[PDB]
């Protein structure tokens, strides 16, 4: 019983552990895209 | 993998634990030690006989070595042989009157006493309490009558 309980607990933990990283990586990339877009208009905003 | 291995090892070792439980029950029954006592007594008798022979040989050789006292040495040899025979008799006796029985006897006695005599002692205390209380009532009634 103890072995089964431990196995199911670790299985439950693993999915959420992966889920967090999966959520965060895409936003990590979108931030790079946003920053690259921002750099384009720096000179124009400055001059204007 | 670690959990599987641990469970396997535990289940493997569960059997020898129960074998040891049976051995412990046998030991508490005191039925596996008397043989060791018999073996050690037999070894003691054998060693005593061998040493008897060696000592008498030593005395006999010493007599000739000195001659190379006599009556005293021969009497001492006879007395030492007598003491060796006494020692052998005592060893045989000790083998005969082994102590293994009283251990099991006292074990059974305590096991019986705990479950049998203790409630009776409690009942004795309860009965004595009630009797003393009633006697107290009687005596105070008499004393109060006298005081009145």
């Amino acid at each position: 019983e103890l072995s089964a309980t431990a196995q199911e607990i670790i299985k439950s933990q693993a999915i959420a552990t992966k889920k967090i990283i999966s959520d965060y990586h895409q936003q990590f990339r979108y931030k790079l895209q946003d920053f690259s877009d921002q750099l384009s208009d720096y000179y124009e905003k400055f001059i204007a | 993998k670690a959990a599987s291995g641990t469970t396997g090892t535990y289940q493997e070792w569960k059997d020898k634990a129960q074998n040891l439980y049976q051995e412990l029950l046998t030991q508490e029954g005191q039925a596996s030690f008397q043989g060791l006592k018999d073996n050690v007594f037999d070894g003691l008798v054998r060693v005593t006989q061998e040493f008897h022979m060696k000592v008498k040989h030593l005395i006999d050789s010493l007599i000739d070595f000195l001659n190379f006292t006599t009556e005293v040495l021969r009497n001492l040899q006879d007395l030492l042989q007598f003491i060796f025979q006494l020692i052998e008799d005592n060893i045989k006796q000790l083998k005969e009157m082994k102590f293994t029985y009283l251990i099991n006897y006292i074990q059974d006695e305590i096991n019986t006493i705990f479950s049998d005599y203790i409630p009776y002692v409690f009942k004795l205390l309860k009965e004595n309490l009630c009797l003393n209380l009633h006697k107290f009532n009687e005596f105070i009634q008499n004393e109060l009558q006298e005081a009145s």
